[PDB]
């Protein structure tokens, strides 16, 4: 038998000697074993914590934040355009295990409209947005010389 | 064979003792044994049907194991169970009813169909258990030279038979002689009449006799025996011998005198009962007979003389008659009784699916018919198919 | 405290492998500059 | 009174749009209503009947929350639960046909009984919502 | 089963408040639920059809899912979404009427299409949700069982009944007295007549009874009893009870005496009601038993006393009669009723596809024939049948 993490552990051995304990406790610690399915990526493993604990890690396991990944997801994070646009060309090299996993990037809109009120702020995003842009835009090349 | 078997009291001693409550090791010994089957099918494909009104379904096989844990079953188990379950179920019934029509005659007795061809393969064997239920405890023993058979009840050794022998006869049928009688099941009545009242009989006595001889010898048989034959205890018009008229019986009853019940096997007296009524033991036979008479009374009153008069007409008739009742006995072959479902379910299910007839069977799978030419082969075919319907009997009734 | 009570069975997945970026698996290069297209198709940047 | 209402579309709302799978998303804005119930009782006592044919149930309260861990419920949550639903159903049953007799000429349009003249309490009405019947 | 159901309130739910404007908030736990059932489907093929006119549409799953990334739903949104609905819809239309049709005897109660068995299944639970629907509401609580019920507006369970019954009639059939009625539905009318006025009758006094017997029990029952059978009070000639001749019947109207209203449960009376007219309420009952009277009148004006002579000829036949009426009730078992459509929607489908008739409902869905033979399998077929006629409503009228 193989079991979830040190606390658990502990704790059987423990009451595995308290004497005053039915029979039926030894047993149950006893032959009870993880499981272990390799296709598919199943694990079963016998715990213990708490009302409250199994509440709390419980959903942190229903609330796993990441979903799958295939070539597809990365080409299409990828604007609508440019793929559209010949200019530039596009192809992949490198293979996706049925493993891959990311977090969603979470781009929910503006949600709060400070467009309409909260001027000093937008001078400071504009002025941001704006040497960031400068930092992108390319320099120019071949001109007429000067003199 | 073996094989079915277990697929059934693997779930049926699981549909039972799998239940939301139980205790952790209530079931190891159990789980186990069930896991080792899943593992055996997976992968191997059926089929069944391809026959009259049969629903030709196909099988498939790919269920995970088990979560062989938690220690007072939590209902999510079940469930999860249940619905595993419910495919084998619904499955074994398809398998059942496919290899409960097929009939060969050569040799019979071995599987038939394209299911069952497969399963007495062996990479299944890695299943058999519990042989406990009656029927599989005796096809194995059957399987294996010995002997032992199966407990019935108001059995159903007789064909349907009901007729009269008339010893002494004529035209007008007016002073006749004879028995008349009905062997049907597990019952035998029979009436010996003489119109004349034995009148000109030596010591005014008149014998009468009637030999039943069974299909199959019947053992351990607790007999009921008693004086008169009610069902020929009142009158009738009757059909002469040649159909060509109808006779009349007015019978009026008296004891019969000298009974005598012999129960024979192979022309050996094994029994034998002298004018004992009520509860007889016959251990082992293959024929009954039984000898009574029908004796003048020697001294009458008034009332009583007036119905026998020296000459004709004779319009009473004398009747001595008896009734004997085989309420349980033990036979090495199967047979159809009062209690099992077997010659029911096997009729049954052929009649649902309109089953063509065979080359073994009688038409409608007649019991009289079948009984009263029980031949080897019906009578192997017959056993696997009844061990089949007790098989399927474990889960769909 | 009641042990059956308190023992809980455990719903884990098992191995991924997390990636942040992303991006980076895209190879791509580009045309030469002297042969632009716009929306337009016919080519931005035409006067030889 | 109001309350009594609640109580109900409590539970129809609730031993309905709960079975065997149903993502828990669709419950999350209900079993949190539920439990807020659960609490506010356990502890008070309650009688009812005492009149013709009408039986003197007695009634007491104690009982576990709901996990709103799980994010698709298993059979095993369904079951722990319906047993605690009919406590509560064969509960109401006996409140309603308690006050379901009673009359009073002056103020014969409040409450009567000794379980709802304690329902119309301050402390109770922590639960009221979906008047829509 | 339950599965079916869902699928559907997922559709109303969503048809409905999925549109041009709203804040996203009214749906994110709406959305969720939905997707969750996309992902379960695609990669499945099923197929309908296979029966009568009943063509055999197949279907392909392979649907993308919906944003969450939005706060106020975008024309374009919906259009992207109502796209992928009317495949569902015209799905399920395909669906519902294909189990709406087959019938099976032993397992009536249960599910039988290629397309349901197949829903049934397990991976597929993952979906059930939002059981307010009148009707699941009731399958459910059958299923682990306990009081179901349900609602109607002047129900059907009076299987159509029109006739007489002569308590003393002779070849002339000029001085007859008996009882006429008709029972439909949810109404009774029945009249006594005695073409003699009580002339001989002790206490000048000639009683009636009109006895009904439900199929099923009735429930909370609220119910108009009317004095007066206005059916029976008209002149009619009638056929006699051999059908070789007929007969006239000439009434004139008398209020009913001693009117007596019994409603039964199983032979104990639980309601009863003295020449209450208006509406009245029956509680439980299986059996309705109606006594009335007729009183000569013991005191005539001329025009009253000449309708009436000491001898016959009779020409004015004295009548009493009585109306019943249950406007509401509740069963335990599904019934037709004057409000819904279920009844109508199940023989309408059938008709139109020329659905053979099947061994459990009788010809043309008869509401009498099903009503006066009401067996469990028809109960059973009939209730799966109007549950699924239910779920179909709620997308397609
Ligand atoms: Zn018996």
């Amino acid at each position: 038998g193989k079991v979830v993490d040190s606390e658990t552990a502990s704790i059987c051995d423990a009451i595995f000697q308290d004497e005053e304990t039915e029979g039926a406790v030894r047993r149950f610690i006893a032959e009870m074993r993880q499981r272990v399915q390799a296709d598919r990526n199943v694990v079963n493993y016998p715990s213990i914590l708490h009302p409250i604990d199994y509440a709390f890690n419980e959903y942190f396991l229903q609330h796993q934040l990441v979903e799958p990944l295939n070539n597809d997801i990365i080409f299409n994070y990828i604007p609508e355009r440019i793929r559209n646009d010949v200019n530039y060309i596009l192809n992949m090299d490198r293979n996706l295990p049925s493993t891959a996993r990311y977090i969603r990037p979470n781009l929910l809109q503006d949600r709060l409209n400070l467009h309409d009120n909260f001027e000093s702020l937008w001078d400071t995003i504009t002025t941001s947005n704006y040497i960031l842009a400068r930092s992108v835009v390319p320099d120019l090349k071949e001109l007429v010389s000067t003199e | 064979m073996d094989v079915l078997y277990s697929l059934s009291k693997t779930l049926k001693d699981a549909r039972d003792k799998i239940v939301e409550g139980t205790l952790y090791s209530n079931v190891s010994d159990l789980i186990q044994q069930f896991n080792q089957m899943i593992i055996t099918m997976n992968g191997n494909e059926f089929q069944t049907g391809g026959i009259g009104n049969l629903p030709i379904r196909n099988w498939n096989f790919d269920f995970g194991l088990l979560g062989t844990t938690l220690l007072n079953l939590d209902a999510n188990y079940v469930e999860t169970a249940r619905n595993t379950i419910d495919y084998f179920v619904d499955f074994v019934d398809n398998v059942c009813m496919d290899e409960m029509v097929r009939e060969s005659q050569r040799n019979g007795i071995a599987p038939q169909s394209d299911s069952l061809r497969k399963l007495s393969g062996l990479k299944f064997k890695r299943i058999n258990f519990d042989n406990s239920s009656e029927y599989i405890e005796n096809w194995n023993l059957q399987n294996r030279r010995q002997r032992t058979g199966f407990t019935f009840h108001k059995p159903n050794i007789f064909p349907y038979s009901a007729s009269f022998t008339l010893n002494r006869s004529q035209p007008a049928h007016d002073n006749l002689m004879g028995t008349m009688w009905l062997n049907a099941g597990s019952e035998i009545q029979v009436a010996g009449f003489d119109y004349s009242c034995a009148i000109n009989a030596p010591a005014n006595t008149q014998q009468f006799e009637h030999i039943v001889q069974l299909r199959r010898v019947l053992t351990t048989a607790t007999i009921t025996l008693l004086p008169d034959a009610e069902r020929f205890s009142f009158p009738r018009v009757i059909n002469s011998a040649d159909g060509a008229t109808t006779w009349y019986f007015n019978p009026v009853i008296l004891r019969p005198n000298n009974v005598e019940v012999e129960f024979l096997l192979n022309g050996q007296i094994i029994n034998t009962y002298q004018a004992r009524f009520g509860t007889i033991i016959a251990r082992n036979f293959d024929t009954i007979r039984l000898s009574f008479q029908l004796m003048r009374p020697p001294n009458m009153t008034p009332a009583v003389a007036a119905l026998f008069p020296n000459a004709q007409p004779f319009e009473h008739h004398a009747t001595v008659g008896l009734t004997l009742r085989i309420e349980s006995a033990v036979c090495e072959s199967v047979l159809a009784d009062a209690s099992e479902t077997m010659l029911a379910n096997v009729t049954s299910v052929r009649q649902e699916y309109a089953i063509p007839v065979g080359p073994v069977f009688p038409p409608g799978m007649n019991w009289t018919d079948l009984i009263t030419n029980y031949s080897p082969s019906r009578e192997d075919n017959l056993q696997r198919v009844f061990t089949v319907a007790s098989i399927r009997s474990m889960l769909v009734k | 405290f009641d042990f059956r009570n308190s023992m809980h069975m455990l719903t884990s997945n098992l191995t991924f492998t997390v990636y942040s970026d992303l991006l980076a698996f895209v190879s791509a290069d580009t045309v030469e500059p002297i042969n632009a297209v716009a929306f337009d198709n016919m080519r931005i940047m035409n006067e030889l």
